[PDB]
């Protein structure tokens, strides 16, 4: 016969079945009162509730849970009703929900007991039904149902702080950046001084195989070095196109397009990068495609570099950060880093089975966040480093390609709010997190990869 | 200094036309967008499995809760969030009793063993569904967990067991009793196999969600779409059974704004690309399966298709645009689109352990971008990505469309999925049963599929 109805409940320990049964019941149009509903609020709240409980309600029907049992809070509410009950001489204005499934009526509060309870133990979905009947039986106040409302309510307390702010914010990538490149790009016509029968890749500078003549960023006499013969080859038919234009686009010619030009400097990249992780007492591991390199034990101060640790111990196995290289041109030219572990015995003789290394990766690299993969990148690129800022690609007896240590700064306008510590238990469930049906072939997702 | 994007996060409609962008909580407010008169289930396997069914269905009125619910939400209760009755009175079981199952664990070889294991499993259900008048909603079928523990590393049981439930065009889910009893499953000392206690919640609304959307309920549909458009995707699976490499199949999937996909069988032809990789159709079959689904969409929607947005981790050359072109009418806009996620992008944070959203955006050009779609999201305080997430590399390999369109359109049919009752899935739709979707293909090669719902 009042305007709304008004529910309580211990707060604190029962938050999951008041927010079900306040906003079934808001959509549904009855007009509900709770403490959820005032999330970010309260200082003279118990003066409120006590005002909404003697004059703004019609019901008031509370948990009966045993964590709400004895609460202070839900006892003098209780009590308050009571009284109000006392006042108006209904005698349903009390309505206790059982949805706790171990509070006999021995513990049950002492006024409690008598009264006639609804089960939502059984399931939530009866226990409304009897409820809705129940307030159509003495004609409890209902508005149209609207689930706007519910909309509008639920994403304003439960999704308030817990949404993408608007602040900028910058981020750390691997994309990093050729300071430099050399001169030009020579194309020599060797024709019968380079048999075709020999591997190109094998040389100590990087060249590659394009038709009967050789690309490289060296000399025509620098390569005299390892392969004879070539002394008496002139200057004059090698054909050279500056850097900056052939990278740039603007040059194209009948000999060749600006499309493969790119492809073949990135494979001088790739290589350039491979032939100089040579000298920089690396240990290197074959891939799919590319190598990825790493770091031995004993090879740093207590395998730290600036304190970060490159290299750790796991149960009876090491592990060691290792980075791949990967060059690229079109959005400028720049030098992908992917970041992978890979494990050992103690420092030496990495595991045969490959099968071990990929399935251990994932439990390894589950409990490393944001800050222990950059750290850890940006420590071994700078190890890498051979002068302040730059790593040095030598392609060419004076032709060196320049790497700049600082990656690409990326920055976002939308940014959030960091959250406390609470992944301890993620990594847990992560490794379930994929069980949820099993069904899925956690074996062919890896392969699917590629 | 480059430049990032962020796109608002694309909300999905539920029931009394309710949008909110979390699947569970939309339903556990407002329930399936289209209602159902219950759920007459029924469930195939050991008598002790049909106690663990029943059980589950008593468990599921009840609530259930995770360990922490800010980033698992609670589980209301089958009737409280999908307003239907599904239980353990209205079941229709069927005898497998392990007499037979203990006889076909007899063979040695795995191929083998699944596959007579799929045979009874399909006879048994058809010969259920077929004699007798009783309307089975889904077919539930309960693996026992020595079936599948001996016979996983075709091997797998659902690709086609699903296969051939859609070649007799009938529903079904497959289930284990480990996914449903994992509490009456311990190792040696006493600690359970795969501990749910922590994810009991979660797992609840998955299994439910799965089990509604089989029995022809559509839980939710994406509430921002434009008007008149659809989404005709692609897939590709290698047929290594063939000693000549170079034959293939392929299979379009179409999805409107239900996200309730279509799929159009393909007749194996010579794709397989030993030396690139990348599978390309040749002109005939292209265009052949280009009309069935064009002429598909006409009869399901009295309307032309405008958008054949073939999503592929491959790229398509002239003839086959040039076919598709043709097969096309004037009045329609073809758009052929690359998606890959195997590009090295990883934008780490600046400080802090939590990596970035899900939903930036790079864009490199006007025909290619970079879109993620994993990592931590602001509402559930935490990171689909286990690690520090790779985006998606987006390239509109053909045709013209806007990046930014496309780019919120994919991450919309992202979020449609109903196979998983998670916020999100960083692979499309479209391509999140690829390799699923292929091996039931190769599964069922010879058998004619009519367009029939993604549910089989």
């Amino acid at each position: 016969m009042r305007n709304k109805i008004f529910i309580s409940h211990a707060t604190p320990e029962d938050d999951d079945f008041t927010r079900w049964l306040s906003l079934k019941l808001i959509g549904l149009g009855y007009e509900v009162w709770c403490d959820i509903l005032f999330l970010d609020k309260g200082v003279d709240f118990w003066s409120t509730i006590e005002k909404e409980i003697r004059e703004n309600t019609c019901k008031f029907l509370i948990v009966s849970s045993t964590a709400g049992n004895k609460r202070e809070g839900v006892l003098k509410e209780l009590a308050v009703a009571t009284k109000v009950k006392k006042h108006l001489q209904d005698d349903m204005f009390i309505i206790p929900l059982a949805i706790d499934e171990n509070l006999s009526y021995d513990d049950i509060n002492i006024e409690i007991v008598r009264l006639n309870a609804i089960d939502f133990k059984k399931s939530w979905a009866k226990g409304l039904q009897d409820l809705l009947d129940a307030f159509e039986k003495q004609n409890v106040p209902k508005k149209p149902p609207d689930h706007s409302k519910s909309n509008l309510l639920y994403q304003q307390i439960f999704l308030h702080d817990k949404q993408a702010i608007e602040k900028e914010e910058t981020y750390d990538s691997n994309w990093f950046p050729i300071i430099s490149f050399p001169n030009e790009l020579r194309f020599h016509r060797y024709d019968w001084r380079l048999p075709k029968q020999f591997d190109v890749r094998t040389l100590a500078f990087p060249a590659i195989r394009y038709k009967e003549y050789l690309c490289t960023f060296a000399w025509e006499y620098d390569f005299i070095h390892q392969l004879p013969k070539t002394e008496t080859y002139n200057g004059q038919e090698s054909i050279r196109i500056s850097t900056s234009d052939i990278l740039s686009g603007r040059y194209d010619t009948d000999f060749i397009r600006n499309y493969e030009c790119q492809r073949l400097i990135v494979q001088l990249i790739n290589k350039a990068f491979e032939l100089r992780m040579k000298d920089k007492n690396v240990r290197e591991y074959q891939m799919s495609k590319t190598f990825a390199y790493w770091i031995e034990k004993g090879k740093l101060e207590k395998d730290k570099f600036e304190k970060i640790k490159l290299v750790g111990k796991q149960k009876n196995k090491y592990w060691h950060f290792g980075i791949s290289a990967a060059g690229k041109l079109y959005p400028s030219p720049v030098l992908m880093v992917s970041s992978h572990i890979i494990f050992t015995m103690d420092g030496i003789n990495l595991i045969k089975s490959k099968s071990i290394q990929h399935s251990s990766r994932r439990k390894q690299g589950k409990n490393w966040w944001n800050d222990k993969w950059r750290e850890k990148l940006l420590a071994f690129i700078r190890f890498l480093s051979d002068d302040q800022n730059a790593i040095y690609l030598n392609v060419g007896s004076e032709e060196k390609i320049l790497i700049s240590n600082k990656p690409l700064k990326f920055f976002g306008k939308m940014s959030y709010v960091t959250p406390s510590e609470v992944t301890l238990e993620e990594e847990s469930v992560l490794a379930d997190i994929n069980n949820f049906e099993e069904d899925t072939e956690d074996l062919d997702e890896l392969e699917d990869i590629e | 200094m480059k430049e990032l994007i962020y796109i608002e996060e694309p909300s999905i409609l539920f029931a009394h036309g309710q949008k909110c962008t979390d699947p569970r909580d939309g339903l556990a407010l407002f329930g399936p967008l289209n209602q159902i008169y219950g759920i007459k289930s029924g469930v195939v396997g050991t008598q002790k499995g049909l106690q663990i069914f029943k059980s589950y269905l008593d468990k599921i009125q009840k609530p259930i809760y995770n360990h922490n619910n800010i980033t698992r939400p609670m589980f209301p209760g089958f009737e409280a969030v999908f307003g239907c009755k599904w239980e353990s009175q209205n079941i229709v079981f069927k005898e497998i009793t392990d007499e037979e199952i203990r006889r076909y664990l007899f063979n040695a070889s795995t191929h083998k063993r699944t596959y007579d294991l799929v045979t009874l499993f399909n006879d048994k259900i058809i010969t259920a569904n077929k004699n007798d008048e009783e309307r089975v909603d889904v077919w539930f079928v309960i693996v026992p967990e020595e079936i599948y523990k001996y016979c996983r590393p075709d091997a797998q049981f659902h690709d086609q067991l699903k296969a051939r439930l859609l070649e007799h065009t009938i529903p079904t889910q497959i289930l284990r009793e480990s996914t449903l009893a994992w509490r009456d499953f311990k190792n040696t000392f006493g600690a359970p196999i795969r501990d749910f206690s922590k994810i009991e919640g979660h797992l609840a609304w998955t299994i439910s969600t799965a089990a509604y959307y089989k029995a022809g309920g559509k839980p939710w549909k994406l509430g921002d779409i434009r008007p008149g458009v659809c989404y005709l995707g692609l897939v590709y699976k290698k047929i290594e059974k063939s000693k000549n490499p170079q034959n293939a199949c392929c299979a379009a999937q179409m999805f409107l704004d239900n996200g309730d996909g279509t799929v159009f069988k393909g007749e194996v032809g010579p794709w397989y690309n030993p030396e690139k990789g990348e599978y390309h159709l040749k002109p005939k079959e292209a265009k052949a399966l280009l009309t069935q689904a064009l002429e598909s969409y006409k009869e399901q929607n009295k309307s032309y298709p405008k958008e054949v947005f073939i999503h592929a981790r491959t790229r398509f050359n002239d003839e086959e645009w040039n076919a598709f072109n043709e097969v096309t009418p004037k009045n329609t806009n073809l758009v052929g689109v690359t998606i890959t996620k195997s590009k090295p992008l990883k934008l780490y944070k600046t400080e802090g352990a939590f990596p970035i959203m899900r939903g930036n955006a790079y864009i490199v050009d006007e025909k290619k971008a970079f879109l993620w779609t994993l990592g931590f999201v602001p509402k559930l305080q935490s990171t689909l990505s286990m690690e520090v997430p790779n985006p998606i590399f987006i390239e509109i390999n053909k045709g013209e469309a806007e990046i930014q369109q496309v780019l919120k359109d994919i991450l919309a049919l992202t979020k449609l999925n109903y196979n998983a009752c998670i916020y999100a899935d960083g692979e499309p739709v479209t391509l999140r049963f690829a390799n699923k979707i292929g091996e039931i293909l190769t599964a069922s090669t010879e058998i004619k599929t009519p367009p029939l719902a993604f549910k089989y």
